[PDB]
C-alpha cells in the first residue's frame, strides 16, 4: 500500500492550504496527520480524519472520503510552514504507511531567482589525485531548489552532495552542491554542468577541463 | 506531560551496531505500543516497527526485519532500537513514538502514534577527527555584477564541525559569502567561502582565506591568485 502526497504546496499568508493524501480505499481507514517543522520532530495536527488534538488551532481541519484524504489549513500563517505527513495502517501487510510528505511553503516575500556560480576543480586538487566541482547557489526565494549535474549530455548521480537551503543576511536563501570526481573522469569528458531548478525555471552553468 | 526521552547523538563506523534508547515518562509505559520511525537527511518518515511493552510483542516492517531489534525493559520504562551492520545509508534520525491513538472501531484495529520523542541522530562514517584540505577557487566574473569577480576557498573533507573562514585576517568582510558545510556520505564535511571583489583589484591586492579547524588544530592561510 502507498500513500501519494504532492511534494510541494505554496500559499500566501491568510490563504487556505489543501494537502491531499491519495490511497486506494483510504476513506475506509482513519487518517492521522503530522506536522514537522525544519529540524524538528513530528507533531500530530489532525487525528481520525478530522479531529484535532488539544492545543492545535481549529484552522487545522481534515477530511477523508473515497480515495483521497485532505488536510486543510485555513488562514495560513508563516508558522505553518512545514512538512506534512499523512499516515495510515495497512491491515493486509500489518504496516504503518507514511505519505511521502508535502512541504508547505508560506510565501512571505516575492520570488527571487537563484544566482549560480560554478568552479572547476583546482589544479592543486588534481595534483592530490582528486577533483571537486563546486556549485554555489544564492539569493533565491522561496528556499527550495533541486540540483542536477550533467557530464557531456548525460545525467550524473554518483558523487553529488547538496545542502539544504539556508537563510542569508538579506533573508533570501543560499545552497551549495558538490560533485566529486576522479581526475580521470574530469579530464575525459568534454564538460560538466550544474543545473539548478527553482520555481519551474533552470539556471545551468558549465565548466570544461580546457 | 507525556514525554519520550531519547538517547544522544551517535557517530558509528560502518559495520558497527548502535542501540538507541527511548524512556517514557508522564504515563504508564506498559499501556501503549512504542513505534520506531527513521528519517534520512532531507527524506521522509519511514516506519521501522513497533513493540508492545506489556507483552513484548513486536511488529517489524519488511524493510527492517532481520537487521534491527526492538526490545524493552519494563523495570525502567525504557524501549530500545538496535541497528546492526550499519552502512552509510543508515545515517538518519531515529524516532520513537507512543501509540496513544486508540482505535475507534474493531474494523480498523490499529493504535496510532500521538507523542513523538525528539529523535536520536545516528551518523555512520569512516571518519576520525580530520583536518581539511584547502584549495583555491580562482577568480571568476561570469556570475557577478559588472566590474567584479568572485574568488574563493574550498575547505574539503574535515570532521567534525565547525570550520571558520576569514579573509585577509578579517580586514575583508564586504562581499564575503561562506556557505554552510555539506555533510557527505563519507561522514566528512566540506564547505566553500567566496568573496566578490573589484576586478581591477586582482593584479594589486592579495586575497588570503584564513581557514581554522579547531577540532584538528589546523589553520591554513591560502592565497588565492587569478
Amino acid at each position: 500500500s502507498v500513500l501519494t502526497q504532492p511534494p510541494a504546496v505554496s500559499v500566501a499568508p491568510g490563504q487556505t492550504a489543501r494537502i491531499t493524501c491519495g490511497g486506494n480505499d483510504i476513506g475506509r481507514k482513519s487518517v492521522h496527520w503530522n506536522q514537522q517543522k525544519p529540524g524538528q520532530a513530528p507533531v500530530l495536527v489532525v487525528c481520525y480524519d478530522s479531529d484535532r488534538p488539544s492545543g492545535i488551532p481549529e484552522r487545522f481541519s481534515g477530511s477523508n472520503s473515497g480515495n483521497t484524504a485532505t488536510l486543510t489549513i485555513s488562514r495560513v500563517e508563516a508558522g505553518d510552514e512545514a512538512d506534512y505527513y499523512c499516515q495510515v495502517w495497512d491491515s493486509s501487510s500489518d504496516h504503518v504507511i507514511f505519505g511521502g510528505g508535502t512541504k508547505l511553503t508560506v510565501l512571505g516575500q516575492p520570488k527571487a531567482n537563484p544566482t549560480v556560480t560554478l568552479f572547476p576543480p583546482s589544479s592543486e586538487e588534481l595534483q592530490a589525485n582528486k577533483a571537486t566541482l563546486v556549485c554555489l547557489i544564492s539569493d533565491f526565494y522561496p528556499g527550495a531548489v533541486t540540483v542536477a549535474w550533467k557530464a557531456d549530455s548525460s545525467p550524473v548521480k554518483a558523487g553529488v552532495e547538496t545542502t539544504t537551503p539556508s537563510k542569508q543576511s538579506n533573508n533570501k536563501y543560499a545552497a551549495s552542491s558538490y560533485l566529486s570526481l576522479t581526475p580521470e573522469q574530469w579530464k575525459s569528458h568534454r564538460s560538466y554542468s550544474c543545473q539548478v531548478t527553482h520555481e519551474g525555471s533552470t539556471v545551468e552553468k558549465t565548466v570544461a577541463p580546457t | 506531560q507525556v514525554q519520550l526521552v531519547q538517547s544522544g547523538a551517535e557517530v558509528k563506523k560502518p559495520g558497527a551496531s548502535v542501540k538507541v534508547s527511548c524512556k517514557a515518562s508522564g504515563y504508564t509505559f506498559t499501556d501503549y505500543h512504542i513505534n520506531w520511525v527513521r528519517q534520512a537527511p532531507g527524506q521522509g518518515l519511514e516506519w521501522m516497527g513497533w513493540i508492545h511493552p506489556n507483552s513484548g510483542d513486536t511488529n517489524y516492517a519488511q524493510k527492517f526485519q532481520g537487521w534491527v531489534t526492538m526490545t524493552r525493559d519494563t523495570a525502567i520504562s525504557t524501549a530500545y532500537m538496535e541497528v546492526n551492520g550499519l552502512k552509510s545509508d543508515d545515517t538518519a534520525v531515529y524516532y520513537c513514538a507512543r501509540a496513544g491513538l486508540h482505535p475507534t472501531t474493531t474494523d480498523y484495529y490499529y493504535y496510532g502514534m500521538d507523542v513523538w520523542g525528539q529523535g536520536t541522530t545516528v551518523t555512520v562514517s569512516s571518519a576520525s577527527f580530520k583536518g581539511p584540505s584547502v584549495f583555491p577557487l580562482a577568480p571568476s566574473s561570469k556570475s557577478t555584477s559588472g566590474g567584479t569577480a568572485a574568488l574563493g576557498c574550498l575547505v574539503k573533507d574535515y570532521f567534525p564541525e565547525p570550520v571558520t573562514v576569514s579573509w585577509n585576517s578579517g580586514a575583508l568582510t564586504s562581499g564575503v559569502h561562506t556557505f554552510p558545510a555539506v555533510l557527505q556520505s563519507s561522514g566528512l564535511y566540506s564547505l566553500s567561502s567566496v568573496v566578490t571583489v573589484p576586478s581591477s583589484s586582482l593584479g594589486t591586492q592579495t586575497y588570503i582565506c584564513n581557514v581554522n579547524h579547531k577540532p584538528s588544530n589546523t589553520k591554513v592561510d591560502k592565497k588565492v591568485e587569478p
